[PDB]
């Protein structure tokens, strides 16, 4: 029905916190996903640009 | 001979024990951590509490 594409930049050891039900600085106070999140999490290294 | 009126005594005893057994199962722990809900939601994470 509708697709939302959230975009941001984090470190490498913080990519695991994007999964649902995780706990951390990025998961809690920066970007929280519900326990029943439907979608795909995509991340790639952008050290050459950022 | 109290067994004479046992027909109605059994009825009232079944009516009593059906409610007492129903409320006794409320304090049970079927494959769970605690019988009460306050000690589960405030101790476990939402992904696992549900």
């Amino acid at each position: 029905t509708n697709v939302y594409a959230d975009s941001f930049v984090i470190r490498g050891n913080e990519v695991s916190q994007i999964a649902p039900g995780q706990t951390g600085n990025i998961a809690d106070y920066n970007y929280k996903l519900p326990d029943d999140f439907t979608g795909c999490v995509i991340a790639w290294n952008s050290n050459k640009l950022d | 001979t109290p067994s004479a009126l046992g027909k109605l005594q059994d009825v009232v005893n079944h009516n009593a024990q059906a409610l007492n057994t129903l409320v006794k199962q409320l304090s049970s722990k079927f494959g769970a951590i605690s019988s009460v809900l306050n000690d589960i939601l405030s101790r476990l994470d939402p992904p696992e509490a549900e």
